[PDB]
């Protein structure tokens, strides 16, 4: 019996050691997956960049440092306008072209809150009740 | 899920993994099925594999329910207990599972490959639940036989009205007629996605098939075809709804001088009205498929 | 005081701010019910600003004439002229000195309420002329800030640092940040936020944030910036994925007209409209309840707490409430004394930095914020990072600023009002370092019994009675008082949040350097105070106010609550006459309080201790992060020597930009009834055993609603969740001592439903088998002794 | 218990509507949410019953969604 | 006593397993049958209310006289309702008046 109880402790600590080893490893094969995912996300975001416009605005910077809030506002090629009602639509982007951020944008698409396509003739004062507001208009920099 | 045993309709939570249809089985019936046949995989709410770091044991007499999961002989927590024992297989509703022997016809139904002829004459003279299970597994086997077929490809196109065919080397070639359809692939780099629903038929001269499509896509030579599969749904409803003999016609109404041509089948129309279901058997071209239209003119 | 405001109405009318019928509106003064009042107050701004300019002339006229004197607000009319020279003594010309300490400091809350410096946004400082078109790439307005300071606050003789990285301590960070709050209102809103820079790693150009431009803290640059790298470690990958530089630089431009908040970018190609589901109805419990006589017509107990559903325009309608956060310039000579008193309140605890192996996380299966929730929970990032590269990240945050995106998450919970509730899911890169920075002090606060901040004090086993006996800590004429903070987390000024963060960081006097503490404060501001907010796949800018998801949320909220209470007491004591104060000790206390506010620049620790003793003796408090019970002296408060409800209303008006209606604030003249409500629990005095104790009971509607409506379909089975009802019966036990029988029947209803649930559970189990369970200890859950022992002080 | 009772029927009705993917049509889900919330915040029984009629009309208007005949033959 | 203790110990783990598996199976199952259960519960509660307007619209829906839009509450508002046969028209429509 003295050499036995020791067997219980042996198997208990062996299972604990094996579980600890599995946890330390599975956790090492789950770390590489998230490292690869973060790398792919960062490099796709790199490939999305408007390199010429960003290069221009960053070379104009004296220190090489610019506010982040002007990076889209001066380099983004696509603008999404979310509009809650018809008066706002008439004010901000009525017509097929409009002006925002001291630039000229041309409407390329309009969708409703249901992600259904809306034509510019359907956005009227009388057809406003029949539209699922808000409307998301997507325009491209001209 | 919680279900009902196929051959005794007791409550159960076990299924046979090896069976194509994965049928529910109570504890006693599952023990009788697994200890005698070659099926040795049982799915509870969790499958009965061994939960070691890595271990692959599925035979149910090898396993134990240890700690909080199913573990094999030398992976078990030191505290047991055997799963497949005491004349039963441990599952939910353990002490309410009572079946019957039909565990001699169910072995034959589950094991048989539907190659011989006697499998059908035992799949149609058995009890009523087995009449449904055998039909279900027969449809499942007929579907899984298509998995052993050879997938096509296109040789070239001299004539756009007659496709050229090329079967994969090392597999049987399906017959070319209307009953069989195909759906394609374009697996080059570059779209392992279907390209339409096509069908084939042979040509008299040389090697050619005068095809047909649901759309009008052409096949750049890499595009090819595979015969489409069909998952088989549970045989949910009984084969024949049980018959009841009404005293008088219920739910149906006669007519005023139905016609001068259907005046002979009136008694059979009334008999149809009286019973829940009726069967009309007659030699061909005696007035069977016209009896139905006369019935419509009578109700 | 909205009941007595006749000089404010007369001032507004006589200077054409409004038309004397504007006050016929029901709540014209309310900042959140009538935001147009801001437009009215700003009509005074150019009259205030001219006054400021007049002062700088008058000061000069004294300085060149050799005339020494104190400038007071009561010697300057609203035109701006000065007329009281009685206490002016003349010295040699060219060497006079105007003392403008109390002039400017009392005026400071009015310089932003009236938006006095809006004429500085116009070219040639002319309100008719168009706005100044600043260069977009410009972010360093240090010379502009210095020109503003030398133009308006010229003879304010304390040193001003436009960038608070040069401040000498946290008493200097608050002063210069208070000036920066004012001066940042005249600069373009696109110039603040992270300052990005193009770096190269293994030859590919990243755009990463190498700094920040805070409206309060000025320009901050990172100290460890590697322009050329080769490999990115897991720590650097986490830093570059957390910050919004790449996400904003890659996403589309956004123009969201649904809000007035600054919209930065749209990350996806379409907007996400997240809805909120209704609750799941527990029909079995409701049938059981109505079979017991509940929910009748005219009954006192009725369903009022439900799961309210929300449409797709909910998350962006809740975020728009950050429109109630206005830039508030504080009284700095007063805030700098309130800080000392609050630090006296937080003197019994100990804190400092801990190692990564000493951090304990409660639940690791929690969201990691954006973008880290795309690959796992917080468990993934607490397992993937060793202690070495968690300490490396923490030491990185003491020399570099890491901006962070916080998600807005709609809350799916039971409530009595249909307005949507939103929480802030902060990134793991912020939560990890904030835990490592604050958790020692935070656990020290939660483990102290008998203090002002009751966090970590249970209400069970006599914990409620102990709390209420410590509140009544030998006050003379005790009255209980409780107030409300409307829009507390969204209207909190940035100065008060910075104050709370600096009070929490006073424990790091040996573990952190001065620059370490500044960069930790800057990380707090960049990740919590004014961050990028992900609301429906779109990045907006949070104007300010606390986010409810940072590591130190309840504790910083407690610091803010104590600060507002001390400010109310200071204002109450100073606004009293002084010739009417009969007690000669309180008159001298008022005299020395004014001296320590506006005639003293170094901390007088003796008087800070004396005022702390006065507040503890006469204004005893109990704080849980925005709930507060006070057991004040009623005679002193009637004489005006201690804060009342009206003082809290005044302080919240000029220092929170909210109106605290006296319909949400209660007063209890009888201590045998206890606080009217604290932590949503009413209190009643019961005879337990042989002695009378205070027990907390909830709203019976709340407990019945928790029983009837659930947030999951499987909480409706009942037999699966008997612990769910055991916990609810534990919470509903004290209702059995209520004199109203319909309240006392809720506990018996829960006990009877527990018994029915166990009966049918055993029936179903015996059906699923043919044997009963051998060991069943569920019989103790429908005996009331298991719940009676829950409120007995033996444990 | 009638007034108290309706407020629970509206909860079940909006749960059914959400299960029927009424949530996808934002213009309809806004009206359903408004009616549900105004039923829950009601003091008068007649107003709640009128709003319950309006809210049940959403369920009854979609023909292919639920089997009214089968559902009403189980009672 | 050693033989007795071990048995109790095993049997306690058996009861643990039985309870846990039952909870898992029933929980996964309940989610499984939710749509029909919720619809049956809804119509049970609708029948129990026995409001005359709700009963009217439900009885019309059984006949197929369903509305095309949300029934409006404001006065002089527009209701569009499909009538599938003369039977449903004769009861509901009297002259130019429509009872619904
Ligand atoms: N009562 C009748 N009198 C004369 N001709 C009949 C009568 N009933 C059937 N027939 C003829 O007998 C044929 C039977 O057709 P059908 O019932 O389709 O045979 P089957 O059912 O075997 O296919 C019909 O084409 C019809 O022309
Ligand atoms: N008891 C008093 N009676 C009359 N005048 C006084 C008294 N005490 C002080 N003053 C004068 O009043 C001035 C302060 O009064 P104040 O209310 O500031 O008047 P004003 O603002 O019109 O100058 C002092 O300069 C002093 O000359
Ligand atoms: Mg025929
Ligand atoms: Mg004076
Ligand atoms: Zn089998
Ligand atoms: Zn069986
Ligand atoms: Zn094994
Ligand atoms: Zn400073
Ligand atoms: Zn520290």
């Amino acid at each position: 019996d003295r050499d036995a109880a020791m067997q219980r402790k042996l198997e208990k600590m062996a299972d604990q050691a094996m579980t600890q080893m599995y946890k330390q490893a599975r956790s090492e094969d789950k770390r590489a997956k998230v490292t690869s995912a973060m790398q792919t996300m960062l490099f796709t975001m790199l490939r999305k960049l408007d390199n010429d416009a960003l290069n221009n605005i960053i070379n104009n910077a004296r220190d090489g440092c610019v506010p982040l809030n002007i990076i889209p506002l001066t380099t983004a090629a696509k603008l999404m306008v979310v509009i809650p009602d018809y008066n706002t639509y008439k004010n901000t982007c009525d017509g097929t072209t409009f002006t925002y951020a001291s630039a000229l944008w041309e409407i390329q698409q309009v969708v409703d809150a249901d992600s259904k396509i809306v034509q510019l003739s359907e956005i009227s004062m009388d057809n406003s009740p029949n539209l699922a507001w808000p409307l998301i208009v997507t325009a491209l920099r001209a | 899920a919680v279900g009902a045993c196929v051959l005794c309709n007791s409550q159960t939570s076990l299924r046979c993994g090896a069976c194509i249809r994965r049928p529910f089985l109570c504890c006693k019936c599952c023990y009788d099925h697994v200890i005698s046949t070659s099926h040795k995989l049982v799915l509870s709410v969790n499958p009965y594999v061994c939960n070691a770091p890595g271990c692959d044991v599925t035979d149910v007499t090898q396993l134990y329910l240890g700690g909080m999961s199913y573990y094999c002989k030398s992976h078990k927590p030191p505290i047991s207990f055997p799963l497949c024992a005491n004349g039963q297989v441990f599952g939910l509703y353990k002490n309410t599972c009572v079946g019957s022997d039909n565990v001699t016809d169910f072995n034959a139904i589950a094991t048989c490959d539907w190659t011989n002829a006697g499998d059908y004459i035992l799949a149609n003279t058995c009890t009523e639940r087995l009449k449904l299970f055998a039909a279900e597994t027969l449809k499942a086997t007929e579907e899984t036989f298509k998995l052993s077929y050879g997938i096509a490809t296109v040789r070239e196109v001299l004539s756009d009205r007659e496709l050229h065919l090329s079967w994969e080397v090392g597999k049987p070639r399906p017959p070319l007629n209307r009953n069989y359809v195909f759906t394609g692939y374009r697996v080059t780099k570059n779209s392992k996605v279907q390209i339409g629903e096509y069908t084939f038929e042979k040509g008299d001269y040389g090697d050619a098939v005068v095809y047909r499509g649901t759309t009008t896509y052409k096949l750049n030579v890499g595009d090819y075809f595979v015969l489409t599969s069909h998952t088989v749904m549970p045989l949910s409803a009984p084969t024949l709804v049980p018959q009841e003999h009404y005293v008088r016609i219920t739910g149906l109404y006669p007519t005023l001088n139905i016609s001068d041509e259907f005046s002979s089948n009136v008694a059979n129309y009334q008999k149809v009205g009286m019973q829940k279901y009726s069967t009309l058997q007659g030699p061909p071209g005696t007035g069977k498929s016209h009896f139905a239209i006369g019935l419509a003119l009578y109700y | 005081d909205e009941g007595n405001c006749d000089t404010l109405k007369e001032i507004l009318v006589t200077y054409n701010c409004c038309d004397d019928d504007y006050f016929n509106k029901k709540d014209w003064y309310d900042f959140v019910e009538n935001p147009d009042i801001l437009r009215v107050y700003a009509n005074l701004g150019e009259r205030v600003r001219q006054a400021l300019l007049k002062t700088v002339q008058f000061c000069d006229a004294m300085r060149n004439a050799g005339i020494v004197g104190v400038l007071t607000l009561d010697n300057q009319d609203l035109n701006g002229n000065w007329y009281d020279f009685g206490d002016f003594i003349q010295t040699t010309p060219g060497s006079g000195v105007p003392v403008v300490d109390s002039y400017y400091s009392l005026l400071m809350p009015i310089l932003t309420l009236t938006r006095a410096l809006t004429a500085e946004s116009h070219v040639d400082t002319d309100l008719t002329k168009p706005y100044i078109k600043w260069d977009l790439l410009k972010y360093d307005f240090t010379e502009e800030r210095l020109k503003l300071f030398d133009r308006y606050f010229k003879y304010w003789d304390q040193t001003y640092h436009p960038n608070c990285v040069n401040c000498l301590d946290d008493r200097c960070i608050l002063h210069c940040a208070n000036f920066n709050v004012l001066f940042s209102t005249v600069f373009p809103p696109t110039s603040f936020g992270p300052l990005v820079r193009k770096i190269f790693v293994d030859g590919v150009p990243f755009v990463v944030s190498t700094g920040y431009h805070f409206r309060e803290l000025g320009v901050v640059h990172n100290q460890d910036v590697n322009l050329h790298s080769s490999r990115l470690s897991f720590k650097e990958l986490l830093v570059y994925a957390a910050d919004p530089a790449m996400h904003a630089a890659s996403g589309n431009l956004l123009l969201d007209k649904r809000t007035t908040c600054f919209s930065v970018a749209a990350l996806t190609n379409n907007v996400a409209f997240q809805t909120v589901k209704p609750g799941n109805f527990n029909k079995d419990f409701y049938d059981f309840a109505v079979s017991k006589g509940f929910f009748k017509e005219g009954s006192s107990v009725e369903l009022k707490h439900f799961f309210f559903a929300q449409d797709g325009n909910a998350a962006i309608s809740d975020y728009d409430y950050y429109r109630y956060n206005l830039p508030t310039m504080c009284d700095i000579r007063q805030l700098l004394f309130v800080v000392e008193v609050v630090d006296k309140y937080f003197d019994c605890y100990d804190g400092g930095c801990i190692n990564a192996n000493q951090v304990i996380v409660n639940n690791l299966d929690k969201s990691a914020g954006f973008p880290f929730n795309k690959w796992g929970k917080a468990r993934l990032y607490y397992d993937s990072m060793s202690y070495e590269d968690q300490d490396a990240l923490f030491a990185y945050t003491k020399r570099n600023v890491i901006p962070t995106i916080t998600q807005m998450n709609l809350k799916y919970a039971i409530s009595a009002k249909n307005r949507a509730r939103t929480v802030a899911g902060v990134s793991i890169c912020s939560t990890m370092t904030n835990r490592q920075f604050h958790q020692k002090l935070l656990k020290s606060i939660a483990a102290t019994r008998g203090a002002t901040v009751v966090i970590g004090t249970s209400k069970f086993y006599g914990g409620w009675h102990n709390m209420l006996k410590t509140v009544y800590s030998d006050v003379e004429n005790p009255h209980l008082m409780g107030w409300d903070y409307p829009k507390c987390d969204r209207a909190m000024p940035n100065m008060l949040r910075i104050m709370a963060s600096l009070v929490l960081a006073r424990k790091h006097t040996t573990c952190c350097s001065l620059s370490h503490r500044f960069y930790r404060l800057a990380n707090e501001c960049a990740q919590v105070l004014s961050e990028m907010v992900m609301c429906g796949g779109s990045l907006y800018v949070k104007p300010g106010g606390t986010s409810s998801g940072d590591a130190t949320t309840a504790y910083a909220n407690s610091v803010f609550n104590i600060c507002q209470a001390v400010t109310a007491n200071v204002n109450a004591l100073l606004s009293t006459d002084g010739n009417k104060i009969a007690d000669k000790y309180v008159r001298n206390l008022q005299h020395r309080l004014y001296e320590c506010l506006y005639r003293n620049r170094d901390v007088d620790t003796d008087f800070v201790n004396e005022f702390y003793a006065y507040l503890r003796k006469h204004f005893s408090m109990m704080i849980l992060s925005d709930d507060a019970v006070v057991c004040f002296n009623s005679t002193y408060a009637s004489q005006g020597l201690v804060a009342s409800i009206k003082n809290f209303k005044s302080v919240l008006y000029y220092q929170n930009n909210v109106f605290m209606s006296e319909a949400k604030c209660w007063t209890e003249t009888d201590l045998t009834k206890g606080p009217h409500e604290f932590c949503s629990q009413h209190t009643m005095l019961v005879k337990q055993g042989d002695d009378y104790v205070y027990l907390p009971y909830p709203d019976p509607s709340r407990i019945l609603g928790a029983g009837c409506f659930v947030d999951d379909i499987v909480k409706t089975d009942g037999t699966l969740m008997i612990e769910r009802f055991v916990s609810l019966a534990i919470d509903a036990y004290p209702l059995t001592k209520h004199p109203n029988q319909e309240y006392a029947d809720v506990f018996h209803l829960y006990l009877q439903y527990i018994r029915k649930l166990h009966d049918e559970l055993t029936g179903h189990m015996l059906d699923m088998y043919s044997v009963m369970l051998t060991n069943d200890n569920t019989s103790r859950y429908w005996e009331p002794e298991f719940y009676e022992a829950m409120y007995t002080p033996h444990t | 218990s009638k007034m108290s009772d309706v407020k629970c029927t509206s909860v079940v009705l909006l749960s059914v509507l959400q299960q029927l993917r009424v949530e996808s049509s934002s213009k309809l889900w806004a009206q359903c949410v408004q009616l549900h919330n105004d039923i829950l915040l009601a003091k008068d029984t007649t107003e709640a019953f009128e709003k319950m009629v309006s809210l049940l009309s959403v369920l009854l208007s979609m023909q292919g969604a639920v089997d009214i005949n089968k559902l009403c033959e189980e009672m």
